[PDB]
Formats: structure tokens, sequence, C-alpha cells
RNA sequence: GAAAUUGUUGAAAGGGAAGGGCAUUUGAUCAGACA
RNA sequence: GGAAUACUGCCAGCUGGGACUGAGGACUGCGACGUAAGUCAAGGAUGCUGGCAUAAUGGUUAUAUGCCGCCCGUCUUGAAA
RNA sequence: GCCCUGAAAAUGGAUGGCGCUCAAGCGUGUUACCUAUACUCUACCGUCAGGGUUGAUAUGAUGCCCUGACGAGUAGGCAGGCGUGGAGGUCAGUGACGAAGCCUAGACCGUAAGGUCGGGUCGAACGGCCUCUAGUGCAGAUCUUGGUGGUAGUAGCAAAUA
RNA sequence: UUGGCGGAAAGGCCUUGGGUGCUUGCUGGCGAAUUGCAAUGUCAUUUUGCGUGGGGAUAAAUCAUUUGUAUACGACUUAGA
């Protein structure tokens, strides 16, 4: 023999895992986080971009809309930790918001039903959007940070 | 294909060396202790090498296991082989350095029919 | 926050002014220094330049070309200065050596370009008033400078030039300025005063 | 516009160190416009990175990075301590790094 | 210190300051200052200049 | 048919020695699981 | 004559940001919240999601950079000598 | 009190260096900050101590498991292990379809002594485990024998007439 | 493209004239999605080489020989179509 062969081998079934106390429960979104504010994103396709924030979803995303017309930012969503929430505000009621959910934007060219979709939604943030000055300018810029900057200084 | 494992952790991976072996040829890289009276390696001044303690022991649960998660179980022939029938969840069989070219394709055929694992399936191999 | 930044030496204490740009050019701040005959030490100037003697004394005995190296340009005092406050022998220590520059005078590709000051530097902020300072220019040529009159020459005729830019530069402000108090108290300019511009 | 940056300028000192022995898991990292500790709590858990570049080409790229974070301040003068996956290589003294803003907690 | 600015030449030179621009001149196909006569051969812009 | 020592070829570094420890960059090279 | 505030101390008062750690592996204990069924942050981490599945992570090796590192053995109160 | 005179040594020179003058000096007071193999908490290794568990049908009661504390070391003591030549037993062990040896900035295991595998070279014997035995482990002793360097294509190869 | 100025390392600065593109000074109309919830998400300047064609220019040094103003050897200084 090569090599003797040990006197105790081991166990080979798999013990099952102790009872784990780990009760899951409701994100709480922090107080500047409001629907219809202005939000400036941070990465991703479309970093530096202002959308207005619409809705919480199920998985902890926020749904977002550029509006499309505006800035070419279609319904998404993004993580709560990758936006700067500024103080402008747009009015939200009057938006049908109810028929988006995580299974809407399941993964399995562009869908029929995402495109028709796109213009009831951004039909009625438009229209509230052109009751302020300078609103629909202001969505259509980009962010970016300027030589004297001071992000721990500036008031957004 | 092995039994789940905590992750395998090595407390120190380089090679101990003995003192002054990368100066003089006849002194070998086998670790010896130091034991001369002035000697800074005995003394562990900073700046020189490491020796080896039993600080630097490995995790019980993880240790004599390979990347695989299985044990080596040295085997020259089939009987030997078939030892590890009921325990192909930890044990991974080698053949020996000494195994003719002919007998290593009766043991390879005879260990995929069992699914006993072998960590040297192309030596002597004629392809 | 410039790629360059030139300081203009006179009116500086050499000591104070060498730590603050070696600091700068460990972190990665491209330094110029020009007008280092115009820097200023702390002292009466026979005490400089009694110091100055000690150091010329010290020599390799063996053979004077091995020991200390004595340069007499105040451009070179201040690199002297400068190097004891740097790891010179180290290849970090070097690279930061490598984006310092040091002039007598203000040469041609500096003499259009911004200078700027270091106020924990200023002879006129630091030192108490009635204390004896000695100009670096000064002791330099004590010690075996030969070019204080040629710089001396140049710096006269780039001031000339300089005057003339600043006339017409100051001509040119006045009626930008007049332009823009023409231009107020429209209803531009009243929404940009109700937002701080 | 001219200008497309999202983040703030920083400059890598040097490894956190005693006179004689340093440690380089710890990297000492200088923040632009930040000159008080109470400043730089702002930027506490913020993302860092370092952008290079390589003559060999691997994932379709030439610009190899390396991430890290902010983890606390060092000091009275605005520095702060960081630790990367990788540590810092030596040579990248004074040499340039990327803070982002997220995450965010604004 | 001082700094040569530029150095004008005569039209013609004879052959004892050639040979001192050449250590074969036994060999050599005498070109030098052949192209520098030339600028004498316009009325003297460039060496007024 | 080992080592000291040597030739050729290949790779790499070298501003008054070389060699080493901790950490990472770069180059080269390589194992493990695709359940 | 009536308060306020500073300073020192206490709260089994509330609350925001950052970093490191996840050891254990059926149940058993002590508590909390509830009329109850039960639930819970109560004797140690789970849930959701994305990219890649190969030299990408990692190992080895050469080199570079930051800091550190004097030649071993021996006698000796004391050795780089 | 501070400063100055008193105050002279041999290579060039040292508050550690640069340099510093309402100091970056001296006396004193108040806070912030930096960092040891020390302290606090957690993981892992080992050691010691106090305990649990024989019940068959699944293998080690020197087994497995629970709890707490501890870890510097020359001369020196003790313990557990690794490696070599030979011997009894066993694996009806390996091998000319290639044993042993040798080379290999190739891979794996062990804190380590070491063990294992692949590739190349090679040609006839050799190994694991349980025990027995010793002429059993080298870097040094102006150590023994043999081989080989730098010095170095260097010193030199110039008395006696050609 | 007109002219002037700049030699401290000038290699830059200013100015004349017309051609052409853009203009967010103001008002409009279409386009963006799918990089799937982040991944530098690649937009800079260093050097050199191999193929194109539009111009420009057609040499020297060394060895060997020779000289002695030189010389241990190298070096130096002279001559030779
Ligand atoms: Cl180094
Ligand atoms: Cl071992
Ligand atoms: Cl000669
Ligand atoms: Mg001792
Ligand atoms: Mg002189
Ligand atoms: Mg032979
Ligand atoms: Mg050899
Ligand atoms: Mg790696
Ligand atoms: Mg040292
Ligand atoms: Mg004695
Ligand atoms: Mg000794
Ligand atoms: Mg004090
Ligand atoms: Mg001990
Ligand atoms: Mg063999
Ligand atoms: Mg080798
Ligand atoms: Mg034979
Ligand atoms: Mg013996
Ligand atoms: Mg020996
Ligand atoms: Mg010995
Ligand atoms: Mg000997
Ligand atoms: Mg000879
Ligand atoms: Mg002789
Ligand atoms: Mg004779």
């Amino acid at each position: 023999s090569a090599q003797k062969a040990p006197k105790w081998y081991p166990s080979e079934d798999v013990a099952a895992l102790k009872k784990t106390r780990k009760a899951a429960r409701p994100q709480k979104l922090r107080a500047s986080l409001v629907p219809g504010t202005v939000l400036i994103l941070l990465a991703g396709r479309f970093r530096g971009k202002r959308v207005v924030y619409l809705k919480h979803l199920e998985d902890n995303t926020l749904l977002i809309s550029g509006p499309f017309k505006v800035n070419g930012v279609p319904l998404r969503r993004v993580n709560a930790r990758y936006v700067i929430a500024t103080s402008t505000k747009v009015s939200v009621e009057g938006v049908n918001v109810e028929k988006f959910n995580v299974e809407y934007f399941a993964k399995e060219e562009i869908k029929a039903e995402r495109v028709e979709d796109q213009k009831v939604v951004d039909k009625a943030l438009i229209a509230e959007i052109k009751k302020t000055p300078l609103l629909k300018q202001y969505l259509s810029a980009s962010f970016s940070l300027k030589n004297g900057d001071k992000p721990h200084m500036l008031k957004f | 294909a092995s039994l789940p494992h905590p992750k395998i952790v090595k407390k120190h991976t380089k090679k101990f060396k003995r003192h002054h072996s990368d100066r003089y040829h006849r002194v070998a890289e086998n670790w010896r202790k130091q034991k001369g009276i002035d000697s800074v390696v005995r003394r562990r001044f900073r700046g020189n090498i490491s020796q080896p303690k039993i600080g630097y022991g490995s995790n019980k649960k993880t240790k004599f296991l390979s990347p695989s998660g299985h044990k080596t179980f040295l085997v020259a022939n089939v009987k030997d082989l078939e030892t590890l029938t009921m325990h192909t969840k930890t044990y991974a069989a080698e053949i020996a350095h000494n195994i003719s070219a002919k007998n290593r394709v009766v043991i390879l055929a005879r260990a995929k029919a069992l699914g006993i694992k072998v960590t040297n399936p192309k030596g002597r191999l004629a392809l | 926050v410039e790629p360059v930044v030139v300081i203009d030496g006179k009116g500086h204490l050499v000591g104070r002014l060498a730590s603050v740009v070696a600091k700068q050019l460990l972190n990665g701040q491209k330094i110029v220094v020009v007008r280092a005959e115009e820097l200023n030490i702390s002292g009466e100037f026979f005490r400089n330049k009694l110091k100055y003697h000690d150091f010329l004394r010290k020599a390799t005995a063996f053979n004077k070309t091995r020991g200390p190296f004595h340069f007499r340009a105040p451009s070179r005092i201040f690199y002297k200065a400068l190097r004891g406050m740097v790891s010179h022998k180290t290849a970090r220590g070097k690279a930061a050596l490598e984006r310092l520059k040091v002039f007598e005078g203000i040469p041609p590709p500096y003499d259009k370009k911004k200078r700027v000051v270091v106020p924990q530097a200023l002879r006129v902020l630091r030192l108490k008033p009635g204390r004896k300072y000695t100009t670096l220019g000064k002791l330099s040529t004590s010690v075996g400078w030969k070019y204080e009159d040629v710089v001396a020459k140049l710096e006269a005729k780039r001031k000339v030039s300089s005057a003339e830019y600043y006339a017409k530069k100051r001509a040119f402000t006045k009626k930008v300025a007049s332009a823009n108090a023409t231009a107020a108290e429209s209803d531009v300019a009243k929404q940009l005063a109700a937002l701080g511009y | 516009a001219e200008s497309h940056r999202l983040y703030v300028k920083g400059k890598h000192l040097s490894y956190q160190r005693s006179k004689r022995v340093n440690n380089p898991n710890v990297s000492l990292i200088k923040i632009e416009g930040v000159a008080t500790p109470q400043d730089a709590q702002f930027y506490l858990g913020k993302r860092i990175a370092y952008v290079y570049r390589a003559s060999k080409e691997v994932r379709g790229s030439k610009i190899r990075v390396m991430w890290g974070k902010v983890t606390r301040t060092h000091g009275n003068s605005g520095v702060v301590r960081a630790t990367f996956r990788n540590n810092l290589p030596a040579k990248t003294f004074g040499a340039s790094v990327r803070i982002f803003l997220y995450p965010s907690n604004i | 210190g001082l700094r040569s600015l530029t150095t004008v030449w005569a039209e013609h030179l004879s052959d004892e300051v050639k040979r001192r621009f050449y250590k074969n001149w036994y060999k050599s196909k005498k070109k030098a200052f052949t192209k520098y006569s030339a600028k004498y051969a316009q009325d003297g812009a460039g060496i007024e200049r």
C-alpha cells in the first residue's frame, strides 16, 4: 500500500443551520427624499442628469423619470445612496404610478408598452413643470463640479 | 463537490528559509534554528527574517485541506482506490509516482465509475 | 490649484519660504521661484557674512574637489537651504527636486505670468519692526557672485516694459468698469443683486 | 459643458507611520478645500478610486483602477485616513486620487 | 555669463582657413562654406540682417 | 554524471558594494471550482 | 427684590454620520411585546441584487518604490569591531 | 532674571541636519493632535486547569465535547515529532509498459524538521505501516582527502660581448 | 492675412482685413431608453517603428601610411589623389 488508510473517517452528512433571529423590517428613507423632489444622479449611464423622483419601490429602489421628453432619461430605478436630493420640488399629485413595481422592470429591441406608458407618465409631469419658469431648462442641463466648489459647503 | 467548509486561511504563506542560505552555497534553505550567542535572528532584531512558531498553526477545521476542499490520499492500485468508495466528499485520490503508464488507465477508469476525484490524471498520458 | 505656481522671492525670509516650498514639492506641486536676489535673512549683514565664512572653511582635506561645494549665487543659496529639508538621496526626493526652478530676476518665460507670495514667510509680517535683516543679493556679492550688475540692468529694462503694459491694462479696466456701471439699475442687474451676484 | 467632473480632487501623501516605521495598510489622503477635521467628517465613508494607465490591455481597456474608502480623519488640518482593497503602491506618493460623492447622505 | 549671439563670415575664404576645417583635406570635396557663400549671391539681405 | 567553476543563447536590473524584512504596482508564469 | 446664565454632576432621555468584526450550526436558557394565538433586536447574519466565470481574484517569481536591515561562529561584564 | 566680558589646540563639522530672531530660543499656563510587540474587545494556534459523555446499530474513552486562564529567554532540564543505514512482521505493496539516483524563479500539504505530484534525464531494483537496532543528521575545529576559483593573460621568461 | 514689438533661456505678445463654422441674447419643433439599481467606464501627451506622396539637400571621420613643435601605451601635432 502506498499510504495506510485512516483509522477514523469523518462523517459525510451536512448539519443543518441554527435558527436565525434576523427579521426583515421596512427601510426608512432620509427626510430629504420626498416624491416629486428633483434628484441628481451620481453614477451610471445617466450620471449628472437631473430627474424627478416619483415612487419608492419594494426592493429599496426609487422610481425616477427624466422626463424622457426633457433630458432623455426614461422610467428607471436608482439606488437611494447614489443620488443627491435637491430642495427643488415638483408637484406629483395626478401621476399614476401604482402599475410600476419590481416585476415591471424584470430582466428576463424596445417593448411597445414601455414607450406608451412613458408618454402617459410624462404628460402629467411636463404640465406641472411648465408652471415654474426656467424649470424645464434646469432639468435639461447636467450637473458638474466647477473649480473652487466645496461639496461639504454647497447647499442643494 | 466536497463538504461545505469555512474559507481556508493561511497565516504565513511565505517559506521559512534558513538564515544566510542566500549568502553561501553550502547553506541549504532547509530551516535551521540559529543558536549563536550574538545572532540577530535569534534575538529577533527588527528587520530580520521571521522564525516558525506554534502561533502560525492553521485552523483545525481547514487543516490538511486542499484548495478544492479534499484531503489527499495516496493510491497505488485499484484496491487502495476502493477504500475511498464511501468518502468521495472528503478524500481525493492521487496516483503514486512509480505507477506504470498502463496501470494508470485502469485506476482512472475505476475512479470515474466510483465518482472519486483524481488530483493527477494527466501523468504519463500518451495523448 | 494652479498647475504651476510662480513665487516672487522679494521680501521673503529664506528659511520659512524653504520649508513651505519643500512641503509643496513633496505633495506633487510644481514651484518656480523668481527674484532670488531679493530674499531676506534675519540678522544683520555682518552676522550672516560671518556664517558663510564658517561654511567656506569646510572642505575635504586630501582633495578640495570632493568636499562640500560652496555656491555663491543667490538662487543656489536658496537651493541649498531647500535641499536640506528634503530627503534628496532617495528616488522620491530626487523626483520632488525636479519640480522646482529657481532664478535670479524674472526670465522671459515667466515675466508675463502671475506671481504670488507666501504670507507665512513674508519678512514684513513675521519680523518685529526694528530687527536687523540682510538682503541675499548683497551677501552673495561679498562672497564672490559676479552677476549682480547684469541682473540689476536687466530688471530695470523689464520694469519699464511691465509699466507700459499696466498703463494700457488700467485704461481698459476703467472703460469696462464704466460699462458695468451704466448697465446697472436694470431688471437683470436687480435680480443678480438679490441672489448675491 | 466644458466640465464633467463629479468627484473631488485628492492627493496621496504617505502611509500611516511613526518616525521610523510605516504601515502600508493605511494611506493618508489630502482633500482639496478641506482644512479642518469638522469639514473632513463630510467625506467619511466616500469611495476613493485611483486611476492609472498601462501599456497592456486586458479586459478591453488600458486603464486600471484601485478602489478604496475614507475611514476617519487625521490630525487637525483636514487630512483623512483611507483604506484600499489592495494597498496603494509607494510610488504614488504625490499622485492624484478621486473622491466620489457616493454613498450619499444628502 | 557672456554668450555668443551670431557669427558672420566673409564671402571668400582661402585654402589656409579651409584646411583648419578638415582632417583629411586631400580626400575631401572641399564643400565647406559653399552654401554660405550663396548668402552673398543676393543683394546681401541675409548678411546685412 | 551532482556541486564549486566556465562558454553560448535568452530575460532583467545597475550614479562609491551586493544580498534581506513588511506591503503593493508592473512583467512573466501557474493551480483550483464551472454542478 | 425677582429671575436668567456660566461651571460641575446625573438620566434604566431621544437621534444622525463613519470604521472593523459575523466566531457558532436541529431543539433545550433567561426575558420582552400581546386577552389570546403567537411574534421579537431574547444563549454569535441574514435578506435582496449585479457583473464575471477567467488569469478577473489569488499563488509563485523577477523588478521597481516607501520605511527598516552592520558578519556569521566563539571566549567574554561587554563583539559590526 | 536673560544677554555680554572672563572663554586658547591641533584633517573640515555638527541643538541629529536644514534652518530659525514678537522664534522654530528661554520661563510658565490651557487645549487639540501623532504613535509601541503595553491596555480594551473579537477571531485562530498551542499549553495548563476545572468538567461533561460507554448505550446499542458507524469506525478513533490515548475519542469526542463544554468552560476559564495563560504564552519573553542564554547556560541547562524534560516532552512530542521529522530524517538515514540495517533487522523481524505485514500490505498475496511498486517496477524494463522504466526501480533507484540526478536536474527542474512548475503544482500541493505541514508552524517546522519534512512529505507528495508533474516534466526532463536515466537503466534494475525499491517503498508504506507495526516493531527491533545503530559506525544515524554538519557551516565552521589555522578540521581530513579530492576538486575548483578571483588574483591573471598579471608578476615575469633581462648574468656569462653577437 | 497686414503691421509692429520681444535676445536673460527671445520661440512669445499685440494688431489689420476678409472667408467660414458655432452662438444659451430670445422663441419653437423632433432625437435619447436596454450600459437593465454602481463598476475610470476609456474622450489626455511621451517616444519610436513600418507603409503612403508633396517638397528639399548630394558629405565626412577612423584605420593604415607620413611628420616630431608631441609621446611609456593611448593621446597630441603635421603631410599625402
Ligand atoms: Cl526600497
Ligand atoms: Cl511536516
Ligand atoms: Cl604617438
Ligand atoms: Mg550577548
Ligand atoms: Mg573662484
Ligand atoms: Mg558517463
Ligand atoms: Mg553548476
Ligand atoms: Mg493580483
Ligand atoms: Mg538603516
Ligand atoms: Mg576583556
Ligand atoms: Mg560576534
Ligand atoms: Mg514655551
Ligand atoms: Mg517560551
Ligand atoms: Mg525513474
Ligand atoms: Mg536551481
Ligand atoms: Mg544493467
Ligand atoms: Mg559518527
Ligand atoms: Mg562541509
Ligand atoms: Mg557550528
Ligand atoms: Mg580550511
Ligand atoms: Mg609582462
Ligand atoms: Mg628578472
Ligand atoms: Mg647575455
